[PDB]
């Protein structure tokens, strides 16, 4: 982060993208987007910084549930609730929306994979060094 | 001649591979340490000596090609 | 910004190809729109730029239902309902649609498949390339 | 002992990262940040030395359900109850969240996820050595 | 174990680190202790030593399930329960929690876990031996 | 026969270490400890002999539910209770606990695999012989 | 076998090891070590000769069901009944004790293996030969 008038783009771009987002406080997506402007390089991008930093910050909170605590929950972090149902009155099951066999942890939430293919519009994933002098 | 001399520099090459080498930042601190760490491994390499690595992350293989003939064609 | 008409024709022929868009706010799709024009190139089509970036706005929208309900969406992005039922007056269930086999996440969807073929006509799916001197 | 406002931003941080832990008491969050310090580099981030302690602290506690209650939690951390239903009330099933494949203990839950890759970008993932003399 | 002032701090970070632990009686975390210290090498770490001996005594405790002993219990270390349930009144079911196909052993309760961890920054998993003369 | 004293201590070791034990009858215990005096050598460990009599002994008797009662049982040892329910009264099913996947039976109880770890560093794991002029 | 003295001591160290056997007379259990000292070697142990003795009649008997035959009962050794209820009074569901894909025939009881484990700390598994002149 350099200033804030780039912090409120972020996150209302953020809130273009995910209309839910607002309604929650604003607090919130600011300690998460200032935890996501830690991996994204201004270098390579320099026009899209913004959506890119979005993008990222979205996927993140999205992983797997960072964000599913509100000011009230408890230790559900571990476990996922599977099926839930009154006894006599209604039933409700629940799953997984993606697989992700690959294990690259990056292709996780579809803003991942958005944020891999941006990556590789604007500068290549490829790492090729060697040593100088 | 040139390209007798380009073969026989590039008879054997060694291949260096660390998943999540690409989040590496261009020109910083971290990608200058890498490269320095990675030459001066290799420097101090040989026959006589050892280099260790990890087993999850990265692998280290040696590829070669011979090389012939070339008098003759000269 | 690229060219406000083109931009309105983008949006107008997506929203003929899909009815269904028809009711969702004009600004969402303005801001998904613009998002997505970062990935295509210009000279790569140049005649039919306005139905490749429609295609790729469609597919990024269709990508994992990224693109929700307004407020009606609840925060829950990470679980799908694979099915539902009231205890005497309906039932219903889910499940997968596509069942991706290959990870491009260009063959996830059939927007993707078709503007996937239409790139591969246009330019193709190569990438040749070696040193400058 | 690791220094004492530095601490307290780091128990703050994880704290509005996570606004379910705000109601655990506090000792507990200084006893786990105290004992994950035993494991992040310092000059490797430097920077933001707060942010890895704080991710890496969370994943430490919520690895597979280590960090529980004060008392309520019953002395059974080798079980886990996966169904539970009472007669005509209500039911409730459970089950894994992650399902991790190579065994690393760092991929096993987003927190881990998030510092390892904070780890790749900041320093490396490699580790070559050589007989000094 | 070398006095009583040492033991006297593993056993409050134990209890420290699981509120749970502080209704079991203290003789028997004596006895849980003065089995763990030794496997502990003081040399190794020689500043967290107590928490080496923690994290090790809880793993060695919680490994399958042995300080689930209490005074009146029978000999059911030799199989598990999966479910308990009254004919008309409530229903339960158990489970494993975590699958161990690589067979270490050490990888088996998150405590184990984390003191491999901690053991690998200490000083390195390998053994490199030449035989002397 | 092994040593008197050495053998009350082991014993109280058992009983100290797991509680359940206290209600067994005496007379059994020293002869499971006899009996597994006859398995660990002296010299290897010299120090503590007594925490690994007790603990193989453990093994011993925990191995497949070796240690029984005392004429409750029925000559049933060859066949397991998977399961069972009265009508309307309580139903319950069993299960295992280990899945062992080595075949080699010191890995196939926690007490086992203490002991087999105790073994390493004592001693070691390893035989290497040569022929004999 | 060569005397009687050495006969009820491996008999009452039979008892001793398992309560059960107190009800069974006397002559089959004669019957049965009579039959299993053949395979035992005492020039192997000539030490733990009743313990081995106890030991390989205990495992002989309890291969798969072979003491299960009272004074009455029917041709069942070809088949086992895994389940038996009443229509409406209780139900009991029955299993296999253990898995034995090694096919070593003598790892299919914990007293069998134990008595392996016994033989190797006495006298190697193994057997080579040199042919003789």
């Amino acid at each position: 982060i350099m200033n804030q008038e780039t912090l409120i783009a972020a996150v209302e771009q953020m809130r273009k993208l995910v209309p839910a987002l607002r309604k929650v406080p604003d607090e919130t997506l600011y300690a998460w987007v200032e935890m996501a402007e830690l991996f994204v390089c201004q270098k390579t991008f320099k026009d899209a910084y913004v959506k890119a930093i979005a993008l990222y910050a979205l996927h993140l909170a999205f992983l797997d549930g960072a964000l599913k605590g509100e000011d009230e929950d408890l230790e559900s972090y571990s476990r996922r609730v599977t099926s839930f149902s009154l006894s006599g009155e209604f039933s409700q099951t629940f799953g997984e929306v993606t697989k992700n066999q690959s294990g690259n942890m990056m292709l996780s939430t579809p803003w991942g994979k958005m944020f891999e293919q941006l990556k590789a519009r604007r500068r290549g994933r490829f790492a090729l060094m060697t040593g100088l002098r | 001649e040139s390209l007798a001399t380009q073969i026989l520099r590039r008879k054997q090459q060694a291949v260096w591979k660390v998943k999540g080498l690409a989040e590496m930042c261009d020109d910083d601190d971290a990608q200058y340490a890498a490269r320095l760490r990675l030459a001066q491994v290799d420097d101090n390499s040989g026959v006589g000596r050892a280099i260790g690595i990890d087993a999850e992350t990265e692998e280290y293989d040696v590829l070669n090609s011979d090389i012939s003939g070339v008098p003759e064609f000269l």
